């Protein structure tokens, strides 16, 4: 559920454990401080989370992987498009 | 001599234990911090204030 999930309610996944909110947390709160599962759960709301806060360095530097990406896309279009035209109208 | 140092132990594994069950989460009451901790209110409130500062 962290894998998949963002940002959930208490209750919701106290339910889908199938125990108590308490259980839940207490369960969880050994796992987060031997740093193997990233959440930091609010016990005012009910509202706990995963999503580690955004770094600046972070934020552009996936932008410009994605503008790599889709050079490299339009790049690899065109020697098939080449090909295709080649089998059809050289003669 | 045991008894010179057990009082200073004792604080100062008080201040690791809170600071390990306040770490794992956020913004919460006193009254669960205090129930974890089997401790009073005003001497978490303080102990939390000097900390702080």
């Amino acid at each position: 559920m962290a894998k998949y999930y963002t940002r959930i309610t208490m209750k919701r996944m106290a339910q889908l454990l199938d125990l108590s909110v308490d259980e839940s947390e207490a369960f969880l709160s050994n796992l987060v401080v031997n740093k193997t599962i990233f959440a930091k759960v609010d016990r005012l709301a009910g509202i706990i989370n995963f999503q580690r806060p955004k770094d600046p360095n972070n934020l552009l530097n996936d932008w410009s992987q994605k503008l790599n990406s889709l050079m490299s896309l339009v790049n690899k279009t065109t020697h098939l498009i080449a090909k295709e035209e080649m089998i059809h109208n050289l003669q | 001599i045991i008894s010179t140092h057990l009082a200073k132990l004792y604080d100062n594994l008080l201040e690791q234990n809170l600071i390990r069950v306040i770490e794992p989460f956020s913004r919460v009451q006193i009254e669960h911090i205090s129930s974890l901790i089997k401790l009073s209110k005003a001497d978490v409130e303080r102990k939390l204030s000097q900390m702080i500062l």
